[PDB]
């Protein structure tokens, strides 16, 4: 499916390439002392990448477990999502309004 | 129906509730209006209403028609030619239904919008709430409501202002009528009670004022009924008074601007005049075929999905304003004409006149002047909203609130009246008088003439001259003042004599107390020397050759005298206050001596006069011997005690005034408030616009260009050590001046007393 190919693209080119913001300064300025803070060498055991334009997903990749909650108001509904650390599940959840 | 009073969108998507007017009566009705997109592709796809289009874009184009429903149960729901599949980006999406609405039906106007096309008498509502103080008043009843002396106070306040408004209330009476009971109040319930009432009252056939700029708006829409068609709007009882005797005179004035406009009554806000030019240039454009940027959830200019991305170009037209401001210091013993300028943004635009990729598009700016030259013709003929609207364009051209803001819009406009500004210029000095001062407000001329007696025709000459050439044909150019003699440094530091003797000096600002009446004394008697060595010279036939003689043996003497008082009774306790150097705003430098602080000052104050430098040098060494100091020492050399702290571009919306600011030179009255009027400016409003200017420039910081530090070049590579000419890279922002301007904002944070940027530059640090 379309949706899982572009989330598939999405963290696997973010982990891959090891580093939250691939693109030049000219197209995201850093702050030139805190970059490395954007920087993930030893990969995160979870990650939490927000996007507010992508499906919501919970993949594993390298043992890294990458949750996007998505937008929360969407197509008339309230959502939100439930990780759970001792077990590393992900319960997303949702109320109609 | 052919005639509207108010759209707003229903509920479900696509359709809108409208208010209209025929037959007397009001009507609730309801239109059903499809979304106008446009899309991009660099290949083509037609699955599909669709449609191949042809329109210039902001700096293969299909445009695409839905009822907002399918829209919306496609766009976000299914796999569809909304997603991916090589679209560059939707661009009009954002218009809301009543917006479009608002735009190609107007006043002069389920049903569908597919078959619309292209004296007001009635009752009045309203609705004011001061925080407690929410009240109510009809044109049809006898009574005034407010919730939670005061009977007494209203019934003579009213009797009073009704009687001082006798004639403006009587020539709108037939819109808005007069004496009336009154009543003083969970208690928020009242306010549905009241709402309901009056719906119960009047079902339709009665038109709702809301609010005034003590605002609660959203909340106040919560307590009121929804569904009256309804004006928005945005013992010191003497204020509620007034407002409800002003109403009449408000709603002939709006009816004067909706028929103007061709905009319903409930839609505009008076409170912003860049909306309704926001609706009829979009209708122009569209008329003239433009993909239009209109953006409704955001400042920025919607060119799609990419106005959300950072852009080294956007940041650079976002962050620049400045005027290139000419200053050219000297004493002047020819007359100087204190030109006031206004009209200047109005002139280009109308003056005015890819390859060029921060320009604004031609097009767009081809039908801004043509507006412009409508709307001024209009003024002209005497349109008092047309005149208003031209007035308020310097606004709109800026508000990043503005439905149509564009940034490059901003920019071309801004850097055109630059060059104007230099234009101007051009053509005073080209009639052979030179320039001391210009900025986007006003120009300081010196004249090549002597005598304002003599020059009262030839300035009126030059500046019709100056207005003649096409260039500068729709200038208010304005001889303010006129100066016999002119010692000028700064805009914050001058005096002269004019046709009468002023004196303001932010130097004096920063000598110890004992010694600001001092420099005052001594600077009347340098005025009154050259204006004596002046006449003088003037009867015998750089007129000011030999006036430090008249006065430079008695100013030794008492500088003598205050040397030796100030070894006596500076440590003295009985006299140091005196001797405290004032911190102040931009206070740039620490000083050891101030009685040297105010030689420094007077010697600097001299030396301005180009003609007369050698006079005032020896006498400035023979000062400086009271202290032994010698002639050149860094301690004895003048710098300037006050570091700029300037915010670009202030607007003084009271009457629609565009300057640049300067906390720190400026006199804290005009800080406070305008300079053209005098009403006071909103403290919080002029902290954010600091906290704008302390983000642009750490920004402005992060993102610079780095230059190689011998040769100058950019550096053009992202991970180069060094340039290849062997020199270090360097900013082209040192950091040593960019931590110098955080110096001046937490000193201009505590002196003010602004507590949100004081916050702001605190959590910068912790
Ligand atoms: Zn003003
Ligand atoms: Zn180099």
């Amino acid at each position: 499916p379309q949706k899982v190919q572009e989330t598939r693209k999405l963290v696997k080119t973010i982990l891959d390439q090891g580093h939250l913001s691939p693109f030049l300064d000219s197209l995201r300025p850093i702050s030139w002392d805190l970059d490395h803070t954007l920087t993930l060498c030893p990969i995160p055991s979870t990650m939490v990448l927000c996007d507010t334009t992508s499906a919501q997903f919970d993949l594993t990749y390298n043992g890294c477990k990458v949750i996007n909650p998505g937008s929360f108001i969407h197509n008339r509904r309230a959502r939100y999502m439930e990780y759970v650390p001792s077990s590393k599940k992900t319960i997303q959840e949702e109320i109609y309004i | 129906t052919w005639e509207v009073l108010q759209y707003k969108d229903s509920g479900e998507p696509g359709v809108l509730e409208v208010f209209v007017t025929i037959n007397g009566k009001v009507q609730n009705i309801t239109f059903h209006i499809p979304k106008t997109i446009y899309m991009k592709f660099k290949s083509q796809t037609m699955p599909l209403l669709i449609e191949k289009s042809s329109a210039s874009l902001p700096n293969q184009l299909f445009k695409i028609t839905l009822p907002e429903s399918v829209f919306l149960e496609e766009k976000e729901n299914c796999t569809s030619i909304f997603n991916d599949e090589n679209v560059l980006g939707v661009f009009e999406g954002t218009i809301t239904p009543h917006q479009r609405a608002i735009m190609d039906l107007g006043a002069s106007v389920g049903f569908e919008m597919k078959d619309l096309s292209m004296g007001f008498s009635m009752d009045i509502g309203y609705l004011l709430h001061f925080p407690e103080f929410f009240s109510l008043f009809k044109s049809w009843g006898d009574t005034i409501t407010i919730l939670v002396i005061n009977a007494s106070s209203l019934g003579q306040i009213y009797k009073q202002m009704f009687e001082k408004k006798k004639g403006k209330i009587e020539t709108y009476s037939y819109l808005v009528d007069i004496n009336f009971e009154f009543v003083y109040f969970k208690l928020y319930r009242r306010l549905s009670q009241e709402t309901t009432k009056l719906k119960e009252e009047r079902g339709l056939q009665f038109l709702l004022l809301l609010q005034s700029p003590f605002i609660t708006k959203l909340l106040g829409t919560i307590r009121l009924l929804n569904q009256m068609p309804i004006v928005k709007l945005s013992t010191l009882l003497k204020k509620l008074v007034n407002h409800v005797l002003s109403s009449g005179s408000w709603i002939s004035h709006l009816i004067k601007l909706s028929q103007y406009s061709n905009i319903p009554i409930c839609n505009l806000r008076l409170d912003s005049m860049d909306y309704i030019i926001d609706v009829l240039y979009a209708r122009k454009l569209k008329k003239e075929n433009i993909v239009l940027w209109w953006n409704e959830k955001a400042p920025l200019p919607d060119h799609g999905g990419i106005q959300n991305d950072f852009d080294l170009n956007t940041s650079w037209i976002m962050n620049d304003s400045e005027f290139p401001k000419i200053n050219n210091s000297g004493v002047y013993d020819n007359v100087v004409l204190d030109v006031g300028v206004d009209n200047l943004t109005v002139n280009t635009i109308l003056t005015s006149a890819e390859f060029v990729h921060d320009a604004f598009s031609n097009d767009a700016l081809n039908v801004l002047r043509g507006m412009l030259k409508e709307w001024w013709d209009e003024a002209l003929k005497e349109n008092s909203t047309a005149d208003l609207l031209v007035n308020s364009l310097a606004s709109w051209v800026q508000n990043p609130n503005a439905k149509l803001f564009d940034g490059l819009l901003r920019y071309h406009v801004h850097n055109l009246t630059k060059k104007a500004l230099l234009q101007l210029v051009n053509e005073f000095s080209a009639l052979g008088s030179t320039i001391v001062y210009a900025d986007r407000n006003q120009i300081l001329i010196k004249t090549n003439k002597y005598s304002p007696e003599n020059c009262y025709a030839y300035s009126q000459y030059m500046m019709k001259a100056v207005r003649t050439n096409p260039m500068f044909s729709y200038l208010d150019l304005n001889i303010k003042r006129y100066w016999d003699l002119l010692i000028w440094m700064d805009k914050f530091n001058f005096s002269g004599l004019a046709c009468t003797a002023v004196s303001q000096w932010q130097l004096k600002k920063f000598l110890s107390p004992i010694y600001q009446p001092e420099f005052e004394d001594w600077m009347m008697i340098i005025l009154d020397s050259m204006l004596k060595t002046k006449q003088s010279y003037l009867k015998l036939n750089n007129s000011l050759n030999g006036f430090s003689h008249l006065f430079s043996k008695p100013l030794m003497k008492r500088v003598k005298k205050l040397f030796k008082n100030q070894q006596e009774f500076i440590l003295d306790p009985q006299y140091e206050a005196d001797y405290v150097i004032p911190v102040l705003p931009g206070s740039h430098l620490n000083v050891k001596n101030p009685l040297l602080e105010l030689v420094k000052s007077l010697c600097h104050v001299m030396l301005l006069s180009k003609s007369t430098i050698l006079e005032i040098r020896t006498l400035r060494k023979e000062l400086l011997k009271i202290f032994e100091l010698r002639e050149f020492a860094k301690v004895a050399e003048f710098k300037d005690p006050s570091l700029s702290l300037v915010v670009p571009d202030f607007l003084c919306e009271y009457c629609f005034f565009i300057s640049d600011i300067d906390f720190c030179k400026a006199a804290p009255e005009s800080i406070f408030s305008c300079v053209r009027c005098h009403k006071a400016f909103n403290q919080v409003l002029l902290q954010e616009h600091l906290i704008q200017k302390l983000r642009s420039d750490i920004e402005s910081y992060l993102i610079q260009d780095l230059r190689c530090s011998r040769c100058h070049k950019v550096k053009r590579d992202y991970m180069s050590a060094h340039c290849p000419c062997a020199g270090a890279w360097e900013g082209t922002l040192p950091r040593e001046s960019i931590v110098q301007k955080l110096n001046v904002f937490k000193q201009v944070a505590k002196y003010y007393g602004f507590d949100i940027l004081l916050s702001c530059i605190a959590d910068l640090t912790i």
